[PDB]
């Protein structure tokens, strides 16, 4: 018990990894890795087909009653060929334990709305759309949550610039606020911070 | 362990039914919360007599930035960038080259307090205790330009206040 | 008799010990339309087996609650409801299948 | 004399706009819990004649007390139009003054004084309770110093 | 070029245009688009004022921080004028009244005044100089107005040879004195017209063209020393443009003939309002003047504007005057005035 | 080349989509101008939306012509049940924008932007 | 010290001042330039140099731990005082 | 603090309490204002010896996650069931 240190709990790695095959072995046909972290999270990922499939297994099933979605997002890493990954964290009330299923998408690959499972999904998937351009299909009400009326583009993808390309402001001679081509008084000063010496040898990548 | 907030059973008993009949028709028990409020019409108010009174603050209040110096007069602040790197807020602009006696010294150090969000990081991230945030929080302009502050301004704030300041630290500086 | 559950609108069951039969069992007959070899059909087998073990064999409601540790007697026939309602889907889904499709190379890479 | 009845009218009604401001209730964010604060007990914003009122129909001021983003700029400048006049606007708070801490957001108005004219400025994030205040008691001495009538008579 | 004052940026709200203009009479329904132009662009305006401090608060929002800078002035001082012109490349000169106060006449504010501007400008070594006449202005009118119009431009040119001078017609715009004028005769009953007008002919401006029209001028090097005439691009007899004005507010139009002498008594009725008279003589005399061609000056089209026409822009200025029954009618729902060809 | 489509199989059924879009937008235009009480005409508001949809003529990919007619939907809702304002309205006529001379001498003019 | 320009502009600690024919000296116009008067640079000056008896000397600026950083300065030269880096102070060994 | 006798007895019984015995504004029970200086202690790792980073340093012991399966006997369930919360015995109902 090093003082600094965080400690480790084993015997939740060893339960989380044997729930974790055990999710494999049940759901074959759509789980593609299943993974344990040095602090205790269980995650599934499997192919988009499956996300009804899966997301309703774990809701129903007498050993995992995942009955509540605590968060449904969306990643971007745009040097995936699928750059979306879409994640939702669950939680069981009735085992005390968390888990996380991931997919993945592309721009003009629509995800299956997972309302059906879980009505927390609606609005989830409606910001996962409005900021990451994902589109789910059979959505009952998918459009734009958190951005402003007629607002182009997805803010949150990570090509999109971090100022936007437009702003507003009230306009005398129309009478109206207008939207024009941004430009900052002072620009954003990008910082380049990463030290050029490796930091964690054991996340080092081959060569 | 657990509570009920409200799982309770009342009394059949014809003297808690009355109790209750009258509470409906007598209104006792909102004759009760007329109670309560005329015992505040007769407790003294919490109002201070603002401006002549103050509510109190302590060493470690965040407020209006300023420059300080050495006891000689020499500006702390050695262009180190420390304040401008952490600022979460990008409000510190700052440039500097070698002073005509050679020493490390801004010739801009702009503030945009508009943009700051009065956190103390670039109090705690510098070096020589050079950028400090007073205990002054009257400033309130009526042009949106006077409250872009540059070095000049952040020096006359540090001459203005150094009395403050300056036991404001000493107070604190152990807890740092 | 319980007054009441506890949970808003989780109604108290009268009969809860012939409703949990009745449900187990139907349980059972829906997954023997399920291949021997899924494993969903094993492991959901043994566990709603084990279930019906143990409501026959205790007729005290707190008793027996206290074995299931599901909670409320009611949120246990829910759950076996629930349970019923996820194997029918089960069949039409067949996730008992091999993987549809693996993931492109560096899907789950991570860092990049 | 003309000049001297013109300067006592523009004290009275100078006086009567200062010791009677109403600010629209209208509260953005984190800002507008320290605009309740001003409200509260200690500071009781109401024993110096100001009173919350709901309508911009009868509001005199606008306190914008907290960041505007561009999804609220139009409704922003709409309530404050409504506003009969004479009506003032103070700016609380960095998000409102000039942007803050989300000045380069994508989403966010750099400032509320693109949108409307803006009398008074209070620094801070939040400002306090009292700074609040100290801004309120500024905006009423900016109004004591008004002269419409007294350059009424000298047009 | 000082190397503050090279353009820089994309002509936005943020950009460096150059121009570093005084704008003289900026608080008044020309200036309120002249200094939103120039703000527009990332322009240095300096806004000299005689006003109340709260009646420039519409201004304050039309630059970036730093780029609107107001000043005090005194039309009879000539120091105030001085600071505010002795920074600038170009002064604008937009002061005018359409009535006479007890402190300043026609005299004041169409010759004295101008003349002093264009004066204290040459000397601080202002480049460039815009001042507005009138379309109208003759030294031979019956109109005291448009006969000071006649003497100020004179001696502005004569002051500032190297002026722009433009002569505009009526404009007409949301805060105008023209649409809404006709509009408000409406709590009088009928429209009373001298002759009916029948024997007047208008040539009304957009205000955005004349806007437009300016700051054009200071861009081209061309318009130094020139005159300018600004007119719309269709003339009207009096009567139908008013008879349109109606028919755009779906007010009820009586129009019934009136004496020039009988309104003239009118007029001198209204002038005793010690404030903003809502009509005057010398008002009833330039509405019922007819608007001079004059070929031989440039327009708006030697600027690079294209005149608006007023059908295009007539219910933006007056929905304002319609009731509740009304409020939403189309543009297209009113048929235009019979053009003059 | 095996995708999952979005709604239409192949660029015929996308165009189908397409033109009915294009009659609720055209269909819409004069509720638009009267409920807003725009300054601008009908014809103005038609050939506004004309002048959207032919800037996406080029498009040969199914799928990116039903998320165009996704976004195109969600637009005309909102325009519909006045969420919208007349602000938002208006941004698509661009009337407080200076134009921006497209040959290369005036670009060459005014600045280091191609 | 703080000098003024031709113009009558007073002109900075850091050499600023507007030149004439530069328009942005109009914001000053009925206002004022804020320009603070002790420049540091001639502050410092003013300090005396001290004498030590030693090779090497360490500065933290006085105060302890509410000065700057310590370090030491090399005062083998005698064709010039050691200066502080921080703050500006100078050193001298005495024979 | 300053009310009379008849006002403190006007307003305890309209309440219902003895309100004097825990007024709302504060009067001398606070803290001073000025209070000596701190000495704050030092953390585990101030030594002078058998102190090396590398034996106390949590970040390098962070490892990549355990791929449990990957693509390239009993039923369980993530935890035990959760033990049923038994009633309060300080106030078991308000
Ligand atoms: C119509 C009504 C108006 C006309 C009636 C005018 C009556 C005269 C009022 C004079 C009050 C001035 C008190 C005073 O000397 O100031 C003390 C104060 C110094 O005292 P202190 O050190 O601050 O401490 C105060 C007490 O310790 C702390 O304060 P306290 O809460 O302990 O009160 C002390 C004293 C204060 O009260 C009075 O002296 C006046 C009582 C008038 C009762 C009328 C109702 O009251 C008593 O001692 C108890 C008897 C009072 C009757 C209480 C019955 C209440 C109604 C029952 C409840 C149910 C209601 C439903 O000096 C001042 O600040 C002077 C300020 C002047 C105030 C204005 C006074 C004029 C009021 C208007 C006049 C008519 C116009
Ligand atoms: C229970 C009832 C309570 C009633 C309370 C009554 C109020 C008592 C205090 C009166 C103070 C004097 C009035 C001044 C306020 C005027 C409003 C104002 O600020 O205008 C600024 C204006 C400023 O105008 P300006 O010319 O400087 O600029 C405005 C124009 N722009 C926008 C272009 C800048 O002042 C005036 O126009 C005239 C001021 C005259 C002051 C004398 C008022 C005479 C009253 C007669 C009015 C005629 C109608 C009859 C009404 C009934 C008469 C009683
Ligand atoms: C000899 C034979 C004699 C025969 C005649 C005998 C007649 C006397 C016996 C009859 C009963 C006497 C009382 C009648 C008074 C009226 C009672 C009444 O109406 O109260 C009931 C009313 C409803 O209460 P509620 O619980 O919401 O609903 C009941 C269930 N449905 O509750 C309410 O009204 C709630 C009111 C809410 C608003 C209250 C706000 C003010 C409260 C403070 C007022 C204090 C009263 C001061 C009166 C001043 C008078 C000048
Ligand atoms: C025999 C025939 C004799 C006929 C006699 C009648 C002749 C009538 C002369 C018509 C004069 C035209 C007056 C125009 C007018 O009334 O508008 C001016 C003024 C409104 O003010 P405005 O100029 O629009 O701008 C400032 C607003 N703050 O005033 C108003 O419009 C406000 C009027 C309010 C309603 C009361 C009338
Ligand atoms: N139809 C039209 O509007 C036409 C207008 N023009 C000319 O265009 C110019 C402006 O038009 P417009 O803006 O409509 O006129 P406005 O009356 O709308 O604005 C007049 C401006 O002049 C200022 N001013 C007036 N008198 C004085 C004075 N005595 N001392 C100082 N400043 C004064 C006013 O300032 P304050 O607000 O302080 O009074 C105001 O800013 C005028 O010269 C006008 O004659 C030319 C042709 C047609
Ligand atoms: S207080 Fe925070 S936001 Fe403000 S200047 Fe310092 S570091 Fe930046
Ligand atoms: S951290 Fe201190 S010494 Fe460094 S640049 Fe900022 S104020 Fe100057
Ligand atoms: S200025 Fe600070 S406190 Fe106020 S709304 Fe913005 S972030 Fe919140
Ligand atoms: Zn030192």
């Amino acid at each position: 018990t090093r003082p600094t240190v965080r400690p480790r709990n084993d015997v939740a790695h060893k339960q989380l990894s044997a729930f974790g095959e055990y999710v494999a072995e049940i759901l074959p046909k759509y789980v593609q890795q299943v993974q344990v972290s040095c602090f205790n999270e269980l995650e599934i990922c499997i192919h988009p087909d499956g996300v009804i499939p899966v997301l309703t297994f774990l809701r129903d099933h007498s050993n995992a009653q995942f009955k509540s979605l605590a968060d449904l997002t969306a990643v971007d890493i745009p040097t995936r060929q699928n750059r979306f990954e879409i994640v939702y964290n669950l939680l069981s009330l009735r085992f005390n334990s968390r888990i996380r299923v991931k997919t993945y998408t592309d721009e003009l690959t629509p995800i299956e709305s997972s309302v059906p499972v879980y009505k927390a999904a609606n609005w989830y998937e409606r910001e996962i759309w409005d900021m990451f351009g994902v589109f789910f299909a059979n959505h009952p009400d998918l459009r734009r949550i958190l951005t402003d009326y007629g607002f182009e583009g997805h803010p949150f993808r990570k090509d999109f610039p971090l100022s936007g390309y437009v702003e507003l402001r009230y306009d005398d001679e129309v009478k109206r606020v207008v939207a024009e081509p941004v430009e900052l008084a002072q620009e954003f000063r990008k910082f380049d911070l990463n030290s050029p010496w490796e930091a964690f040898p054991a996340y080092r990548q081959p060569p | 362990t657990y509570k009920y907030v409200n799982l309770r059973e009342p009394s059949m008993d014809m003297k808690s039914v009355t109790d209750r009949a009258a509470q409906t028709l007598l209104w006792t028990e909102l004759i009760r919360g007329l109670g309560m409020t005329l015992s505040y019409l007769f407790r003294e108010p919490a109002t201070i007599n603002y401006p002549f009174e103050k509510g109190p603050l302590s060493p470690r209040f965040r407020g209006e930035h300023a420059l300080r110096r050495y006891p000689s007069g020499e500006e702390r602040c050695i262009a180190c960038k420390l304040c401008e790197a952490v600022c979460p807020a990008q409000a510190i602009t700052i440039e500097a080259e070698p002073r005509a006696d050679g020493s490390r010294r801004t010739t801009r150090y702009d503030i945009d307090m508009t943009k700051c969000i009065y956190c103390g990081f670039c109090q705690e991230a510098c070096p020589v205790d050079a950028i400090v945030e007073g205990p002054n929080f009257e400033f309130s302009t009526e042009t949106h330009e006077e409250l872009l502050y540059n070095k000049e301004k952040l020096l006359n704030n540090g001459d203005k206040w150094e009395a403050e300041i300056a036991a404001n630290i000493q107070a604190d500086y152990l807890y740092r | 008799l319980k007054k009441t559950t506890g949970l808003v609108g989780l109604a108290v069951c009268e009969t809860p010990h012939e409703r949990l039969k009745i449900l187990y069992t139907k349980i059972l007959d829906v997954l023997g339309h399920i291949p021997k070899n899924a494993a969903y059909r094993k492991y959901t087998e043994q566990i709603t087996n084990e279930k019906l073990s143990m409501v026959k064999a205790e007729p005290d409601v707190k008793k027996l609650e206290e074995r299931l540790q599901g909670g409320q007697i009611e949120e246990v026939i829910l759950q076996a409801e629930n349970e019923l309602s996820l194997a029918r889907k089960m069949i039409q889904w067949k996730p008992w299948e091999p993987l549809v499709e693996e993931p492109p190379a560096s899907q789950w890479k991570w860092p990049i | 004399r003309g000049e001297y009845v013109v300067a006592k009218l523009d004290d009275l009604i100078n006086w009567a706009r200062r010791s009677s401001l109403w600010p629209m209730t209208f509260g953005l964010a984190c800002c507008a819990v320290e605009m309740m604060h001003m409200a509260a007990p200690r500071y009781d914003m109401d024993r110096f004649g100001v009173v919350f009122r709901a309508s911009p129909r009868q509001s005199d001021v606008m306190i914008v007390a907290g960041t505007l983003t561009n999804k609220m700029a139009p409704a922003l400048r709409k309530v404050y139009d409504q506003m009969p006049e004479p009506r003032y606007v103070v700016s609380m708070g960095s998000c409102a003054n000039g942007g803050g801490y989300y000045h380069y957001s994508y989403s966010v108005v750099r400032g509320c004084d693109r949108i409307v004219p803006v009398d008074i400025y209070v620094p801070g994030c939040p400002p306090t309770a009292e700074a609040l205040l100290y801004g309120i008691l500024q905006l009423q001495k900016k109004i004591k110093r008004e002269k419409r009538l007294r350059i009424w008579y000298r047009r | 070029l000082h190397h503050a004052v090279i353009p820089h940026g994309k002509g936005g709200r943020s950009s460096v245009s150059g121009i570093v203009a005084t704008v003289f009479g900026a608080t008044g329904f020309l200036g309120r688009y002249v200094v939103n132009h120039l703000g527009r662009m990332g322009s240095q305006v300096i806004v000299p004022h005689r006003c109340e401090p709260y009646d420039t608060m519409h201004l304050r929002p039309m630059g970036d921080l730093g780029q609107i800078i107001f000043m005090d002035w005194n039309g009879r001082d000539k120091d105030s004028i001085r600071r505010a012109v002795e920074h600038s490349s170009v002064v604008i000169n937009l002061v005018g009244r359409e009535w006479e106060t007890q402190n300043f006449d026609f005299e004041d504010v169409f010759v004295k005044i101008p003349q002093a501007i264009a004066q204290v400008s040459k000397e601080a070594g202002v480049e460039k100089f815009i001042h507005i006449s009138h379309l109208n202005a003759d030294i031979k009118s019956s109109s005291k107005y448009l006969r000071s119009k006649a003497v100020g431009e004179k001696e502005v040119r004569e002051t500032f040879p190297e002026a722009t001078i433009i002569k505009p017609a009526e404009i007409f715009g949301r805060e105008d004195r023209f649409l809404n004028y006709f509009a408000n005769i409406r709590w009088f009953g009928g429209v009373p017209l001298i002759s009916l007008g029948k024997k007047t002919v208008k040539q009304p401006v957009y205000i955005v063209d004349v806007t437009k029209g300016i700051i054009n001028a200071i861009k081209d090097p061309d318009a130094r020393g020139k005159t300018f005439a600004f007119v719309g691009p269709s003339r009207y007899l009096l009567f139908d443009l008013v008879q349109y004005v109606f028919a755009v507010a779906h007010r009820p139009f009586l129009p019934y003939p009136l004496p020039h002498f009988a309104y003239r008594w009118i007029g001198r009725l209204f002038e005793i309002s010690p404030f903003e008279p809502w009509t005057t003589r010398d008002k009833v005399e330039r509405i019922h003047t007819t608007d001079k061609i004059l070929p031989h000056l440039p327009g708006l089209e030697d600027l690079g504007v294209e005149a608006t026409p007023l059908e295009l822009k007539a219910i933006e200025v007056l929905r304002r005057h319609r009731t509740y029954r009304w409020l939403s009618s189309e543009i297209e729902d009113v048929q235009p005035a019979k053009t003059i060809p | 080349t095996s995708v999952k489509p979005i709604f239409s199989r192949d660029m015929n059924e996308a165009k189908r989509r397409v033109r009915e879009l294009y009659r609720a937008w055209y269909r819409e235009v004069p509720n638009t101008v009267h409920l807003f009480q725009l300054d601008i005409s009908v014809k103005q508001g038609r050939d506004k939306v004309r002048e959207m949809f032919k800037k996406n003529a080029h498009i040969t990919d199914p799928r990116v012509v039903d998320l165009l007619v996704i976004k195109g939907k969600m637009e005309l809702e909102e325009t519909i049940k006045v969420w919208k304002q007349r602000t938002h309205v208006m941004r698509f006529f661009h009337e407080t924008e200076a134009p921006r001379p497209k040959d290369f001498l005036s670009k060459f003019y005014v600045g280091h932007d191609p | 010290g703080v000098r003024t320009s031709p113009t009558g502009e007073k002109v900075t600690h850091t050499g600023q001042v507007y030149d004439d024919g530069d328009y942005r000296k109009v914001r000053f116009v009925g206002r004022q330039k804020e320009v603070n008067e002790n420049f540091a640079i001639d502050l410092i000056a003013e300090q005396p140099v001290s004498q030590v008896g030693s090779r090497v000397i360490s500065c933290d600026g006085g105060g302890g731990a509410l000065g700057h950083p310590r370090v030491y300065i090399n005062l083998d030269k005698e064709t010039k005082t050691g200066t502080c880096g921080y703050c500006g102070l100078q050193f001298r060994q005495q024979h | 603090a300053s009310a009379t006798r008849f006002i403190q007895w006007l307003r305890n019984w309209a309440s219902g309490r003895d309100l004097q015995a825990k007024l709302q504004l504060r009067y001398q029970e606070i803290s001073k204002r000025t209070q000596p200086p701190p000495k704050l202690p030092v953390g585990p790792s101030h030594k002078l010896s058998n102190n090396y980073y590398c034996t106390r340093d949590g970040r390098r012991e962070a490892m990549p996650p355990s791929i449990v399966m990957s693509s390239q006997k009993k039923a369980v369930s993530p935890a035990p069931p959760i033990k049923r919360w038994e009633l309060s015995q300080d106030e078991p109902y308000l």
